[PDB]
């Protein structure tokens, strides 16, 4: 059916006009609902054609938007799930099997139907992993505690709000400069009453002496355990490295990228100059070059933790991670 | 079975953590002929609590005695299913363990496989054959996780000691004292600095075992690390649990150990089995600790004691901390039964088995 | 015995690693071998790496001697015949060897990606893995510059700069003393490796431990582009736990993963903290 179409050209046109779903949760679940609806009102005998399809719509959502990655990692996922269910209907990489030892283009009836069933699972899952991770909140903030936190993150605002219906502590906002954000996640804490208090990003270092934990969440994590934040962020790790402060990180599973560094002059996203110089200064803007970044890279090892749905886990680990949720053919995409 | 009362005034810190006093007991409370709570439970508490029983491996090898005669001693009652009914009978028996005293990290994982073992029961399995089975499944465990997992790491231990080498052990450990004994026979000659520290000062539990093997001893004050470590080739340090983000929990002189041993270029090694590794992650001892009686810290210098009467100060708190993190970046070597591993390979194992 | 000819004349390709050739003649010994027992074969084996061993003091040596220790191993636990374990144990190295062949092109294609336009890169001495991954990226329509260092113990360094000016690519030489001078005019620092230990260190030529140390007190990236069959179990404490054998003015010394970002081997990019997890899980 063509109202498939008229879906897939609204969302990419949502996509690359403008900001559509303004969580990564909600844009998540669409595009898992989309691709089942592309699974489902589309016909393919074997796996590998729907593969083929899947991957093209995955590839023309990326291209739409590159920053957001979470349409791709949900596109990689699918592609992963399709994977094993053909595998375990028909009968990685490591040196095992290496040492001890393939094409999609067999027909089966029911494997379409199993594939649903798959998604499904994943799609209760996400209405878990923002719970999942605040219900670890007692286990790492202890009453009497200063804590800061950058910009709005709906998973450090749950963080915070499950971890205060029991305990009292500081809070601290630093607001972004470009995206004044944090007022709002400020606002939301001190309804709650939790003490918060609202500082600018250069004031994140004047008052680092007196910090005791910082928890901040990401866009995305990328395969070498890096992090895709929102700007001023790499700066607050750099300063809690220099104060030997533990820096926590509360990210969902759907936030992993299978992509390395090395995309650079396109991995931060690009706005107009009107939020940071305005467009009323004068003549000078014609000889000015103005850049608002929006996103920055935060290197791994000044990340002490990540808190996901499955637990708490280390950096180091994060490789492992991708290899549980994500195929090596399927990284380029 | 009553709560446990809290004894004397908690730091504003710690305040999240109980605080019990070795005087004090819950048994006053309770009846002779024990009915509620098993005998060999409430003899394995009470020795808990008035600190007979002050190891990690010892623990558990007492809390899996305890357990075998439980269950030696339990009966199932009619219209009931053993695999749910032991499951729910032995959880106040923890209760009142934890009571009595936190439990540990080993402790925990037996409480977990003991509840898998039970929970994995079929149903048509007679009682006799369950018991003795559960029976035989936790002399394996004890044989197969310490007595087995220990000589592997002494193995694994011989091939890093040399002679000549000054090693630099802390408190009280028996796979660091087995290790040091096993290296001493096979032929290498080296000496042993010991470090403790108070109130406990179990490092003698060590010293004297040494000096019984022959391995020349020196001992010495945790303060004065600073002094010995120019001299000392590696350090040997025991550990009660690795965290599944690579931090090592052990006695609160063991961070700082390996703090102090680092700025002295001098590696620092950690020994610990597999049966010990958490899944759960910690970053600093204030999540999670343990406050024992502070009324420990009072010691007699001259003639009086400064902390004779601390309770009648009303600003004046005595902390008395026993558990500490070490960050992974401060440890170069663990040796486990399966190999020498690097310190962020602990997730692995706990992904293998 | 005259075993060691075999492996000597195996390397007449100037582009054959050690380890590659010493697997080949394992191999080669493997498939002439007359004995009708797997101890006897292990046995023999064993003795051929260590005479193999003898001669080439390299730890990529060592590394593929234990991995084809521990394929026969692995091999040897599904038919238990030594017949038909015999030819699956000739077919898996067949199969091993043709895929080991193609490591140096997949570590290049995949590394040639973090070198960006108008970079300066900086190298320690000659390697083939750092030549294919420069001579992959030059291709790529790319333009850097590379400074190597002189290796003054045997002068591979001006090796591998008559290499790169014959791929039309400007590389000056340094001295082996200069590496703190010009570290603060390079973007990163791409090294090869002779063996890469338990905890994710390596294994490389004397002058990189400084280097690694310059790089991390600069914030200068460090990469290490090696193969997978230079895995090796060894966890040396400090430069004097490094055992003799390999290091025999010392030939070879051992750099901490703490200076180390990333790895690229046949197996992908990895971190200092996923080559204990293949080790582990090959059990070897």
């Amino acid at each position: 059916g063509s109202e498939l179409s008229e879906r897939i050209e609204s969302f990419v046109e949502t996509l690359k006009r403008g900001g559509g779903p303004r969580s990564s949760e909600e844009m998540a679940r669409e595009t898992l609902g989309l691709l089942r609806q592309i699974i489902t009102d589309h016909r393919w005998s074997n796996a590998g054609e729907l593969m083929e399809l899947i991957r093209r719509e995955g590839r023309r959502m990326t291209a739409a938007q590159p920053s957001e990655t979470t349409v791709g990692n949900m596109v990689r996922r699918v592609l992963k799930i399709i994977r094993e269910e053909y595998g375990r209907l028909h009968g990685q990489e490591s040196l095992h099997k290496l040492l001890t030892s393939e094409d999609f283009s067999f027909h089966y009836a029911q494997l379409q139907s199993n594939i649903i069933e798959a998604i499904n699972e994943l799609l209760v899952e996400l209405e878990g992993t923002m719970e999942n991770i605040a219900a670890q909140a007692l286990e790492h903030i202890h009453s009497n505690e200063v804590i800061m936190t950058i910009g709005f993150s709906r998973t450090v605002e749950a963080f915070l709000k499950e971890a205060a219906r029991k305990r009292k502590f500081h809070v601290i906002v630093a607001e972004c400069a470009p995206f004044c954000q944090g007022h709002e996640m400020a606002v939301n804490l001190s309804k709650a009453g939790i003490e918060t208090t609202v500082m600018t990003d250069a004031a994140i270092f004047a008052v680092m002496s007196r910090v005791n934990k910082v928890i901040i969440g990401t866009k995305t994590i990328l395969a070498n355990g890096a992090l895709r934040a929102v700007t001023g962020t790499h700066t607050l790790a750099l300063a809690a490295k220099h104060h030997s402060t533990p820096l926590i990180v509360c990210a969902p599973m759907f936030k992993l990228s299978p992509q390395f560094p090395n995309e650079e002059d396109s991995f931060h996203k690009f706005v107009a100059p009107e939020e940071v110089l305005p467009f009323t200064e004068g003549d000078i803007l014609e000889k000015v070059s103005v850049h608002c970044p929006v996103f920055d890279y935060v290197p791994p090892e000044l990340i002490t933790l990540f808190i996901s749905n499955i637990g708490g886990n280390a950096p180091s680990y994060i490789y492992r991670l991708m290899s549980e949720l994500y195929h090596p053919d399927d990284h380029v995409l | 079975v009553p709560t446990r009362k809290d004894y004397g005034s908690k730091v504003s810190l710690f305040s999240h953590l109980p605080q019990y006093s070795r005087q004090n007991s819950l048994t006053q409370f309770m009846s002779i002929p024990s009915s509620v709570i098993h005998p060999a439970m409430v003899r394995l508490g009470l020795q808990y609590s008035q600190g007979l029983v002050s190891g990690s491996n010892a623990r558990c090898i007492a809390l899996l005695r305890a357990l075998q005669q439980v269950i030696q001693d339990y009966t199932t009652p009619p219209n009931e299913e053993l695999s749910r009914d032991l499951v729910n009978k032995l959880k106040p028996y923890m209760s009142f363990l934890t009571q009595c005293r936190p439990l540990s990290a080993s402790m925990h994982n037996a409480i977990k496989f003991l509840n898998k073992e039970i929970t994995s029961v079929g149903s048509s399995k007679r009682e006799e054959e369950a018991k003795s089975e559960l029976r035989a499944a936790i002399d394996r465990y004890v044989q197969e996780k310490i007595v087995l997992a220990a000589q592997a790491i002494s193995r694994f231990a011989y091939q890093k000691i040399s002679n000549g080498d000054v090693i630099l052990v802390y408190g009280c450990s028996s796979l660091v004292s087995r290790i040091l004994q096993e290296a001493w026979t096979e032929g290498r000659r080296f000496r042993v600095v010991v470090v403790d520290s108070r109130p406990w000062l179990e490092g003698r539990h060590t010293l004297r075992s040494l000096v019984h093997a022959g391995v020349p001893a020196s001992y010495l004050l945790i303060p004065a690390a600073s002094y010995v470590l120019p001299e000392v080739s590696k350090v040997l340090l025991g550990a009660h649990a690795l965290l599944a983000n690579g931090s090592v929990m052990s006695r609160v002189g063991t961070a700082q150990l390996a703090l102090v041993a680092r700025a002295h270029n001098v590696p620092v090694l950690v020994c610990c089995e597999t049966y010990k590794f958490c899944e759960r992650v910690q970053t600093d001892a204030f999540v999670s600790n343990e406050l024992d009686d502070p009324d420990d810290l009072q010691c007699k210098r001259g003639e009086h004691v400064a902390l004779a009467n601390w309770q009648n100060h009303a600003s004046l708190r005595l902390l008395n901390l026993v558990y500490d993190v070490t960050p992974p970046e401060l440890v170069d070597l663990v040796i486990t039964e399966l190999g020498m591993i690097p310190c962020s390979s602990v997730p692995v194992v706990l992904r293998v088995k | 015995e005259l075993i060691e000819y075999f492996k000597s004349q195996m390397k007449e390709d100037p582009d054959m690693a050690s380890a590659v050739a010493a697997i080949r003649t394992l191999l080669e010994f493997l498939k002439r071998d007359k004995g009708e027992t797997i101890q006897g074969l292990r046995a023999n084996l064993t003795s051929a790496i260590e005479t193999l061993c003898g001669v080439d003091s390299s730890v990529a040596v060592s590394s593929g001697g234990e991995l084809f220790l521990r394929f026969i191993s692995l091999a040897s636990l599904e038919y238990s015949d030594y017949s038909k374990c015999k030819k699956i144990m000739i077919e898996r190295g067949e199969l091993f060897l043709r895929r080991i062949s193609l490591s140096r092109n997949k570590i290049a294609d995949l590394c040639h990606t973090f070198i960006k336009d108008g970079a300066t890169i900086l190298t320690h001495a000659y390697s083939r893995v750092v030549l294919r991954v420069l001579e992959a990226a030059v291709a790529a329509k790319k333009r850097f510059s590379v400074y190597v260092t002189e290796s003054q113990p045997d002068l591979s360094g001006k090796k591998m700069a008559k290499a790169l000016c014959h791929l039309n690519v400007p590389v000056t030489v340094v001295l082996d003393a200069a590496v703190g001078y010009i570290m603060e005019k390079a973007d990163l620092v791409i090294v090869g490796a002779e063996g890469v230990v338990e905890n994710g260190g390596i294994i490389n030529k004397i002058g990189t431990n400084q280097m690694a140390v310059c790089a991390k007190a600069q914030n200068k990236p460090f990469y290490v582009v090696a193969e997978s069959f230079k895995f090796v179990r060894l966890f040396p404490l400090n430069q004097q736990d490094v055992p003799d054998k390999f290091k025999y003015h010392p030939w070879v010394d051992y750099t901490a993963p703490s200076l180390i970002t990333l790895l690229f081997t046949d197996l992908g990019v990895l971190t200092p903290s996923a080559v204990s997890d293949e080790l582990i899980k090959l059990y070897l």
